[PDB]
């Protein structure tokens, strides 16, 4: 993923 | 009136010239020709046209041409010798133009500094009228003073951390990986509703008067009722994630992993339309209760028309992922993990302006506010930039992070008419996270 | 038809309504109070005879640019003879004409345009720059 970006991580 | 109230006070006699002879009513009816610009200088000629220059109703309408709708009515005062009859409206217009200018060549004066979050970051950023609310994956919120700079209240309850957030002033609301929403009271910082529903993560959420529609990565959407905590409906249809949602009181408008934007009638938890094109994941929403826009991980947006569900129009020309978008009188603008940002029409599909040149971010953009004048932009190289959004050239950097570099990075902004918030950081550690506050206000 | 109207000059002129009733001031004596011939107390034969050139001619349109590069004591003349008369499209074409004499910038420059002597003292002046900056 471009770098500056997010998303939580995966859970499951 | 006003304009004769000072010529009987002031007494400005014998002038050769051709307006100062003409009756009052005329003269107006003349500088009314004029643009602000002249106006002001028209006003420097002599105190005779510098009275006419002043009044009060020729501004009120060339505040409307700038959009002002509201007269600054200024410090008061032990007066100079002859006195003068200000004009609210001028002053006002007068202001702005400061504003504006301060922006675009002010001269940036250092930044409060609002420490919090340490070595976490910043997933969302609220801006309401002098209150700053950040979101964090440390599993909290602060709320802050855009005047002061300190930290008002810190809202602790979530289990996960939070990655969406809405508010509108003194209801805050978040969406975290506990599967819950929250809602907030931002002045005693006190949970008043925890929403379940949810199985997985609180992704995105949208929030229109009483109601907030979520998003989350179990493929579904809730909409509850923020005063009394439950949830109203359960929109049931996607196949993947919900990454992004819009909601403007009528439809609920969706973006999934599954390469599907989704329109619903909430009350009848009814899917309306299913629009197909994107051919990857996506990313950003943008609803104007006409159009629906959506940005995908595929480098297209599409436009759509929200009552057929017909494809308007394909913009391409990004090459990566677009992450944000905003749109405003069918004037959308676009961030890309391409480094670019786009200005389009998305009534005609044209691409007015891409924000590149030798200024250019030289990685993804990562937020990005604009108005009639500028694009304000965030990225992952440390700085945040001003761009004329009428010509669509760069004027300059906002906020240059020392350590841009090598991690530095500004994750989102949020810009008032006066100031802008960043939200600032680092993965490594050469960046304590924070909120930057530029004030860009001038003195009157 | 045709309608008689007279300047304050004492000198009458011959007109085809409806170019006349471009006029609303000289319109409503017309239909309304029935001059057989108007009098126009305001307006001297000089000016009338020019405003009727106007109007039997009918963003400033090529025509009424070169039809106004009279000098400032005639451009004066119309502006009111425009308005007693009241005709919004000569007033507007006029009145323009004079604006833009203006858009140009500079104070100094706008003087030398319509005389003005700079009235302003040492204190005043320098106020007035500092309120009306760009």
């Amino acid at each position: 993923l471009p770098s500056g970006l997010l998303t939580p991580p995966q859970s499951g | 009136t006003q304009v004769k109230h000072m010529m009987q006070v002031i007494e400005p006699q014998f002038q050769r010239d051709f307006i100062s002879l003409l009756p009052k009513e005329l003269a107006l009816y003349v500088l009314s020709f004029l643009e602000p610009k002249d106006l002001l200088q028209a006003a420097q000629t002599c105190r005779y046209w510098r009275i006419l220059a002043e009044d009060n109703l020729l501004w009120r309408e060339k505040c409307k041409e700038e959009g002002i709708d509201e007269p600054l009515h200024i410090k008061r005062r032990k007066v100079i010798k002859p006195g003068f009859i200000h004009s609210p409206w001028k002053s006002a217009y007068i202001r702005q133009h400061r504003i504006d200018t301060n922006w675009r060549r002010g001269e940036l004066k250092s930044p409060k500094v609002l420490k919090g979050h340490d070595d976490h970051v910043i997933t969302c950023l609220q801006f309401c009228g002098n209150r700053i609310v950040s979101g964090s994956d440390d599993n909290t919120l602060k709320v802050w003073s855009a005047v002061t700079g300190k930290c008002l209240r810190t809202l602790v309850g979530h289990t996960g951390g939070v990655w969406s957030s809405q508010m509108r002033d003194n209801i805050i609301i978040s969406g975290s990986t506990d599967r819950t929403l929250k809602v907030w009271n931002a002045e005693t910082g006190e949970c008043i509703h925890t929403l379940y529903g949810h199985t997985s993560t609180v992704r995105c959420m949208h929030l229109h008067e009483k109601r907030v529609v979520s998003g989350s990565r179990d493929a579904t959407l809730r909409v509850w009722d923020i005063e009394t905590g439950q949830c109203l409906h359960v929109l049931m249809g996607h196949v993947a994630a919900v990454r992004c949602v819009q909601y403007d009181g009528r439809r609920v408008v969706s973006g999934a992993y599954d390469f599907m934007v989704k329109v619903w009638d909430p009350e009848t938890e009814t899917c309306l339309h299913t629009l197909q094109g994107h051919t990857n994941r996506v990313y950003s929403l943008q609803f104007d209760g006409i159009h629906v826009v959506s940005g995908s991980l595929d480098t297209s947006i599409r436009v759509w028309d929200v009552e057929t569900g017909n494809c308007i129009h394909t913009l391409t020309g990004h090459q990566s992922l677009t992450s944000g978008m905003e749109l405003k009188d069918n004037i959308l603008v676009s961030g890309n993990a391409d480094s670019t940002v786009k200005i389009w029409d998305i009534k005609t599909g044209q691409c007015l302006q891409t924000l590149q040149g030798p200024n250019k971010h030289q990685s993804a953009v990562t937020c990005l506010q604009f108005n009639k004048n500028f694009v304000i932009t965030s990225s992952d190289d440390g700085t945040v930039k001003l761009w004329d959004l009428k010509t669509g050239e760069f004027i300059r950097n906002l906020v240059t992070l020392e350590s841009g570099g090598s991690g530095g990075v500004v994750w989102r902004i949020r810009a008032s008419n006066t100031k802008l918030v960043c939200a600032v950081g680092s993965r490594n550690g050469t960046e304590e996270t924070k909120l930057l506050v530029l004030d860009f206000d001038v003195d009157m | 038809p045709s309608i008689k109207l007279q300047s304050s000059d004492g000198e009458i002129f011959e007109v085809d309504v409806e170019i006349a009733k471009q006029s609303v001031t000289i319109k409503t004596m017309l239909e309304d109070l029935g001059m057989d011939p108007v009098p126009l107390p305001n307006v001297n034969a000089a000016i009338l005879k020019k405003v009727i050139q106007w109007c039997t001619h009918h963003d400033i349109p090529v025509w009424d640019q070169e039809f106004l590069k009279v000098d400032q004591g005639t451009l004066f003349e119309l502006i009111l003879a425009a308005n007693y008369l009241d005709i919004k499209g000569l007033l507007d074409v006029t009145c323009k004409t004079v604006a833009n004499m203006i858009k140009g910038k500079t104070p100094e420059e706008i003087r030398k345009t319509f005389n003005i002597k700079n009235d302003f003292t040492e204190e005043e002046e320098a106020q007035v720059r500092k309120e009306n900056q760009w």
